[PDB]
């Protein structure tokens, strides 16, 4: 029903956005490791 | 009354856009906002807002182009194309029509302004053909009044008397009082003459802004050129309208559909790349809604949830849901507001009683035959499938409403001819010639149940029939109100209806006991129980719905005798007119029966056109005043079932 769709859409956007930002934080870690390897190879 | 269940769907944003286009194609469901909880307001896009503004501007330009073309907004099949190509097609015809209309309006104004001062400027130029623009003399010309030239020549005598050539030659529509002396002294004398009342011929454009002979030549050229130009402009405008009206109508239909989809997208609810829609739809369209949802992208969740209960149904829509035998009275039923979606649909009692009361109102069989002739005329007009157009009435009616009116007129005229056979009256009193009714005063044919002329044996029975019909309608309305109060579990209105019924019953019993006949033993406990039930419901309510309310309900019950009153009045009028006509025709000469019958038919048609509107309106007004108001029917006015349009 209507309120069921309200609750479901709220949970949808909550869990999908939380997965999105979790993956971008792991992307941040990948960027950090990549420049660490870059500077280690240059030195 | 329909069930009107709740219908919901969901999906992604553009998926909801496609499904909303599909739901606008099968527009059998009204929507709802439900913006409040745990979602966005679904402000779609600024690009979507700009595209909606562009399509709305295209629709407004198409409407203005149809208005300038003179055609009306008639719906048709849409034109499926892109917005840019449709705008490019619309703008060409709109620009051509706008330039043609501007040129036509300017040429008509120029022709009118030239004709307003055509001959007088020519006469003044012929009089002043020696000093037109000479640099020594200004010539104040004035289209002045009648032959009072000394009144304006007093200022010329106040100027140099043997100077200042000042006269009015001809063209008596306005006397061309031209005064020519100089520049400065003539300007002072022109100010003095305007103080005496004068005005220089300074027209707009260039004719009142150029030298006199050149402006005369240009005005003569415009007068010789304007009519063929206006005729060719009207011809080219008619050709452009006849060549572009169908394309403009299809573009207006497609633009109205796109603007409807754009405005309906505003009522959506966004879920951060998620969307849903909720609304109402009738239970008889669940298969149509399922077939519309069959074309969904992933067969989205068509939640056919139930409607609300007897309480808390406020934004729920409303529909008729009546029998097809009673489908024609829908316009008369919907002339008022809507019910409370759980209120009693009273449309069936309208076809049950308004025809039965209306036949008792009008009992003229000749008027029924004239109504059959007018209904055959309206049926031929509806079979021609043209819109019913009445310019002095400003009444434009579709063929469905005209067909419903014809069906209601037939259903009225059947019982009307039945009651006219019961009244024994055909076109007034045609029985004065051939006694189709059988009276004991003069037996001509089979006997009439009602002679409808005398009231010594008729008035008491007619008043009793009207009172019984009104009491039955009042009791049915009170019972319907009590049943609706029991259904809604609101015991205030239920106790009010039960007490009103008991008070009306006790009032009728005590009236028939005291002011009526003898034998006051059987109804004595009836009147006592009625007064006791009235007092007990007043104690159980304590709402101060006092004896004024009971007297108003009793007057609404007793007002049903107006039907018999109007029927007797119309019968007496028609019988008097027909008797006077037949007497002055046959008994006075028996040879002016042609002219006498023509004058009698003219007077009968005049009396019919004068009284039949009120005679037909009084029964429906009494029905709307009794059956609605006794059952309430004046609470919150309902909410309308407005689905997606697809206006076509």
């Amino acid at each position: 029903g209507g309120l069921g769709l309200i609750k479901s859409l709220a949970e949808k956007e909550k869990q999908l956005l939380e997965r999105l930002e979790a993956a971008k934080k792991e992307a941040e870690e990948r960027v950090k490791r990549a420049e660490a390897e870059a500077k280690a190879l240059l030195e | 009354i329909a069930p009107m269940e709740k219908l919901v769907l969901a999906g992604p944003k553009g998926r909801a856009k496609e499904l909303l286009q599909s739901l606008q194609q099968a527009g059998v469901v009204h929507l709802e906002t439900l913006r409040p909880e745990a979602l966005s307001a679904y402000q779609l896009s600024p690009e979507e807002r700009a595209e909606l503004r562009r399509w709305e501007a295209v629709s407004a330009g198409a409407e203005h182009t149809l208005s300038l073309l003179g055609l009306e907004a008639e719906p048709a099949r849409p034109f499926p194309e892109g917005l840019e190509a449709a705008e490019k097609a619309l703008s060409p015809i709109q620009a051509h029509a706008e330039g043609l209309t501007r040129q036509k309006q300017e040429l008509e104004e120029e022709l009118a302004l030239a004709q307003a001062y055509l001959e007088p400027l020519e006469r003044l130029a012929a009089l002043a053909h020696g000093l037109d623009k000479s640099p020594f003399l200004r010539v104040i010309p004035f289209l002045l009044t009648e032959k009072e030239l000394p009144l304006v020549e007093e200022a010329l005598r106040k100027a140099l008397e043997d100077r200042y050539l000042l006269a009015h030659e001809a063209y008596a529509g306005g006397v061309a009082a031209l005064v020519v002396v100089h520049r400065k002294e003539v300007d002072q004398a022109k100010a003095a003459l305007s103080r005496a009342g004068v005005a220089e011929l300074r027209l707009p454009g260039a004719l009142g802004e150029l030298p006199l002979s050149e402006a005369a030549r240009r005005l003569k050229e415009r007068a010789e050129a304007a009519p063929r130009e206006l005729s060719e402009v009207r011809q080219h405008l008619a050709k452009l309208a006849r060549e572009s009206a169908s394309t403009l109508q299809s573009l207006w239909t497609r633009a109205q559909d796109e603007v409807a989809r754009l405005k309906a997208l505003e009522e959506l609810a966004s879920g951060r790349f998620g969307f849903a829609l909720l609304g109402y739809v009738p239970v008889k369209a669940k298969p149509k809604v399922e077939e519309a949802l069959a074309r969904h992208k992933e067969s989205v969740v068509y939640a056919f949830e139930p409607v609300d209960e007897h309480h808390e149904a406020d934004r729920i829509p409303v529909v008729l849901d009546n029998p097809p035998w009673a489908k024609p009275f829908e316009l008369l039923v919907s002339f008022l507001n809507t019910p409370k979606y759980g209120t009693f649909d009273p449309t069936p009692v309208v076809p049950v009683f308004f025809p039965f009361w209306f036949g008792m109102i009008v009992g003229d069989i000749g008027y029924a035959l004239l109504f059959y002739l007018v209904g055959r005329w309206l049926s031929g007009y509806v079979k021609r499938n043209e819109p019913l157009v009445i310019d002095l009435f400003a009444l434009k009616l579709k063929p469905q409403v005209i067909g419903k009116l014809v069906h209601i007129l037939n259903w009225m005229v059947f019982w009307t001819v039945v009651w006219g056979v019961i009244y024994g009256e055909f076109f007034g009193t045609f029985l004065e010639h051939l006694g189709v009714f059988g009276t004991p005063e003069h037996p001509g044919l089979i006997p009439i149940l009602i002679h409808r002329i005398d009231t010594a044996k008729t008035a008491n029975l007619l008043i009793l029939l009207s009172v019984a019909f009104g009491v039955v309608l009042v009791f049915f309305g009170l019972a319907l109100r009590a049943y609706l109060g029991l259904k809604h579990r609101h015991m205030a209105h239920f106790w009010e209806g039960v007490g009103y019924l008991g008070g009306l019953v006790g009032v009728l019993a005590l009236a028939a006991s005291y002011l009526g006949n003898l034998q006051a033993g059987w109804l004595q406990g009836l009147m006592y129980l009625g007064f006791g039930v009235f007092l007990l419901a007043v104690l159980m309510s304590r709402i101060w719905l006092m004896i004024p309310e009971i007297f108003t309900q009793a007057g609404h019950i007793l007002s049903h005798i107006r039907i018999y009153a109007v029927g007797a009045a119309g019968g007496i009028l028609a019988g008097l007119l027909t008797d006077v006509g037949f007497a002055l025709a046959e008994r006075l000469g028996l040879l002016g029966v042609l002219l006498g019958l023509l004058v009698a038919g003219v007077l009968h048609l005049l009396i019919l056109l004068l009284t039949t509107l009120g005679h037909m309106l009084q029964p429906i007004r009494l029905l709307w005043v009794e059956f609605f108001t006794k059952f309430g029917f004046y609470e919150e006015n309902g909410r309308p079932y407005r689905p997606f349009k697809s206006v076509r």
